[PDB]
């Protein structure tokens, strides 16, 4: 349960079914699998809702790593057809949880970033941030220069 | 505990004027005194201090004495005039530290939980913002030595105060301030390459010396670690700017555009108005 | 002779009008690529040109107008076929059109590629001139022009 | 002409309905599309007189409807009044293609890539007519655009928001600063 | 796009509608339009110029 929530990455959804398919036979207490998987009409909704947990948690980490992705690569990553991806692309984007630009002609799609007008942050994080580590060299270098030259 | 210290030119002079005190009578060692710190927060500040007669024998390299009758009653003096001022540690002019300096701090820890020592310099030479600061902790060691007491460098910075710049900043009178925006930033650039790349060569020659001799320091590992943080861009042949190439000139995009746009209308303000007022006086006079 | 000119009556004066009438319709036939209209201007208005001594250009201005006519079409279209521009500019033949476009590339006038089978000419939009390139590089001559006038104003100010 | 009915009808104002025709024919060029529909719809006294004429009111709303099939018909009806009316003889020549570019402005702004066969639909049917027509618009500086020939593609463009829009500074500023260069050498002498 | 209610552009061949709000106008009209006014500064000063000289 918590393993999918922390650090994410990827796992075959059937392997999660292998673990959560034994909870029907597990027990002792079958009541957790009763209210959930015991009811047919309530389970099928929560089964597809369980899909919404595993497929969107990929979209959450993938939105951080894009950049870009091909449409065919998303199918093997989400472990379903490209059409089910388009359905998961439509229902997640109307919730506006992740901004996405989807081009179906060439298959190249991506999650964010908004068109890259950015100018300041490109130059500022370059000059300010990175060079601060570059100008801090001699600061702590003479600190360690005292360390090595006092003993040796 | 103590992260950074603030050393005023007034208290630093209290070490320098005592260099005239015992400098004329000599003989060996240096100027040493007890430091009065002002601690309002984790950042340390120093306002005043009192210099005490001190000597360190050579032979006998481990021998040192403060005068503690000078330390006790004179504290009640400065405490009576200034309640906030208290002793945070000691100081000396160095220039370097002999091994005996381990025992000076541990003795006065009865006065302050952690006594910060300040190495100062009476004759400014190199390489930059002067003096120095150390803090007394125990890191032991990785090799398994008995518990090792070694002073860790504390970054020192000069700071100002109200009413103290009256006589101090008056006597110079020869400085040009600044001028911010034209010469101020560019002189730094010529020095940023000088002072930036000289320590680059001084250390890279000592880092090559490691393999040769002087090993340890291994270091380890701090040397290459932050050097690899410097390695986000090397920048080596050639500049690896293929992504930053169009962005290079694109940062100069508007800077050149405005410089082209401002100088056009600034001229229209300078050229027109000059011609107007000139011919009004020039030709109407004769 | 530049190839780019507007109608010159914007420079006309009521006193200069009567004198420029034979020279007026001339440039009006330069904006068009018709030979029958251009040759009729030379026949009737050639008498006024005798006093100016400008006959040197009339032989090379025919080659100038055909560059203006093709520039009008090449700037108005992405692709321009040699057979469609043949009679539209009335070059009348495919072979001399291959000679003109060849010399047009030699003079840097046209960027058009040509696919020779019958043949035809297939061009494409020229771009990448963009922003960061031409304006800021031209501004080097603009400011150097302006900063010299700053000295011209100071020099003129020093005399009084 | 914004005064409209405040002048009412006078011996020197002739027929006010004809004065409505005079102001409506200039209002399809000078009065921009956002303000074109505004003055007629939001304007009270001017709206009743245009609804009385079905020919003018049609062409007004059809201009906002953007259909190009009824333009060449209705614009000729306006041109008939423009031909048979005095003082409009010198001024109808530029009026013709100025209402075309007014309809063609919104046209090419719609799509970045447009096929002229799709324009043949609306024009009914432009094939070689708009070939030389739209070409003679670009050469005169009206609606700069790139229309591909035999490839049946129109390209939009031209991004005037950045580059060419800068050129008004220095170009008008050249003869400006030149005028004060020469006149600077005059002082003194 | 003409009514400004929608900012974007279509694709007729491949059938993909692209929306871009990108192309701002900020620095430019704030420059050239002020220079057009500066044309009235010199022309109106041309009266002062020619009057004092001759």
């Amino acid at each position: 349960l918590l393993k999918l929530f922390t650090t994410m990455e990827l796992m075959r959804w059937s392997t999660l079914v292998e673990d959560y398919g034994m909870e029907l036979r597990k027990g002792s207490l079958e009541s957790p699998a009763t209210d959930v998987f015991g009811s047919t009409e309530e389970g099928e909704k929560r089964w597809k809702d369980l899909k919404n947990r595993v497929v969107e948690h990929n979209i959450r980490i993938m939105a951080k790593y894009y950049t870009r992705i091909t449409m065919k690569r998303m199918a093997q990553l989400l472990d379903l057809s490209v059409d089910e991806s388009e359905a998961f692309l439509s229902n997640l984007v109307v919730n506006k949880t992740i901004f996405a630009k989807v081009d179906r002609l060439a298959g190249i799609i991506n999650f964010q970033r908004p068109k890259d007008p950015n100018n300041l942050l490109n130059d500022w994080s370059q000059k300010l941030n990175s060079l601060m580590s570059l100008v801090n060299k001699t600061t702590h270098l003479i600190a360690k220069e005292e360390m090595i030259h006092n003993l040796q | 505990a103590v992260q950074k210290v603030v050393v005023h030119p007034l208290v630093l002079l209290s070490v320098v004027d005592h260099f005239n005190r015992i400098g004329k009578v000599g003989n060996q060692k240096r100027v040493v005194g007890v430091l009065l710190g002002s601690w309002q927060k984790k950042v340390l500040d120093v306002s005043n201090s009192f210099a005490v007669p001190f000597d360190e024998d050579d032979k006998d390299d481990s021998v040192w004495f403060l005068d503690h009758d000078y330390l006790e009653n004179m504290y009640g003096m400065f405490k009576k005039v200034n309640a906030r001022e208290r002793i945070v540690g000691w100081y000396h002019t160095g220039p370097k530290l002999h091994k005996n300096d381990i025992a000076i701090n541990e003795l006065m820890k009865r006065y302050c939980p952690n006594s910060v020592l300040v190495i100062i310099d009476v004759k400014p030479k190199d390489l930059g913002l002067p003096t120095e600061a150390y803090i007394s902790v125990e890191e032991v060691h990785d090799d398994g030595t008995p518990t090792s007491k070694t002073f860790e460098h504390v970054t020192s910075e000069i700071g100002a105060e109200e009413a103290e710049e009256v006589g101090v900043e008056h006597l110079l009178r020869d400085i040009k301030d600044t001028t911010v925006g034209t010469l101020s930033q560019r002189i730094t650039n010529q020095v940023h390459g000088l002072k930036g790349l000289n320590s680059k060569l001084l250390d890279i020659r000592s880092y090559l010396e490691k393999v040769a001799t002087g090993k340890l320091p291994i270091n380890h590992q701090i040397i290459y670690q932050l050097q690899d943080v410097f390695n986000l861009l090397p920048d080596v042949s050639l500049q690896e700017f293929v992504k930053a190439f169009y962005l290079k000139t694109n940062d100069q995009m508007v800077v050149v555009y405005l410089a082209s746009l401002i100088r056009s209308v600034v001229a229209l303000h300078n050229l027109i108005n000059n011609k107007i007022a000139n011919r009004d006086a020039e030709k109407k006079e004769g | 002779l530049l190839g780019e000119i507007p109608d010159r009556l914007q420079f006309r004066q009521p006193s200069l009008k009567r004198s420029l009438m034979p020279y007026f319709l001339l440039t009006q036939a330069v904006r068009t690529g018709n030979l029958a209209k251009f040759n009729q201007v030379l026949d009737q208005f050639g008498e006024k040109f005798q006093a100016d001594g400008t006959y040197t250009l009339i032989i090379r201005l025919r080659h100038n107008v055909i560059k203006t006519g093709v520039r009008m079409i090449s700037l108005s279209y992405s692709r321009i076929s040699l057979a469609d521009i043949a009679q539209k500019l009335q070059l009348d033949s495919p072979e001399d059109a291959e000679f003109i476009v060849a010399k047009a590339i030699r003079d840097g006038v046209i960027e058009a590629s040509i696919n020779h089978e019958k043949g035809y000419v297939q061009s494409k939009e020229m771009i990448d001139i963009y922003s960061t390139r031409e304006p800021q590089l031209a501004f080097h001559q603009r400011i150097s022009f302006c900063l010299d006038i700053h000295n011209m104003s100071v020099k003129a100010m020093r005399f009084p | 002409f914004l005064d409209t009915v405040s002048t009412f009808t006078s011996y020197e104002l002739m027929d006010y309905k004809t004065f409505v025709t005079y102001t409506v024919y200039v209002s399809m060029i000078a009065l921009e599309r956002p303000d074109l529909r505004e003055k007629v719809i939001k304007g009270a006294e001017i709206l009743e007189v245009l609804h009385s004429l079905p020919a003018v009111r049609q062409y007004l709303f059809s201009l906002y409807e953007c259909r190009y099939s009824v333009f060449f018909q209705s614009l000729a009806v306006v041109e008939q009044e423009m031909k048979k009316d005095w003082l409009f003889a010198p001024h109808y020549r530029y009026y013709v293609r100025e209402m075309r570019i007014h309809a063609y402005s919104q046209l090419l702004e719609s799509y970045r890539s447009l096929t002229l066969g799709y324009m043949a639909e609306a024009f009914g049917v432009g094939v070689e007519f708009i070939d030389q027509e739209l070409s003679r618009f670009i050469a005169a500086g009206r609606l700069h655009c790139k229309i591909d020939k035999v490839n049946e593609i129109v390209e939009t463009n031209r991004p005037d928001s950045k580059n060419w829009q800068y050129q008004e500074t220095i170009k008008k500023g050249d003869l400006l600063l030149n005028r004060v260069q020469k006149l600077s050498r005059v002082i003194n002498m | 796009i003409l009514d400004k209610k929608f900012h974007g552009i279509l694709d007729q061949g491949e059938g993909v509608l692209i929306i871009f709000d990108e192309p701002p106008v900020d620095k430019t009209y704030e420059a050239a339009l002020e220079t057009i006014q500066n044309m009235s500064k010199v022309v109106d000063s041309l009266y002062n110029k020619a009057k004092k000289l001759t």
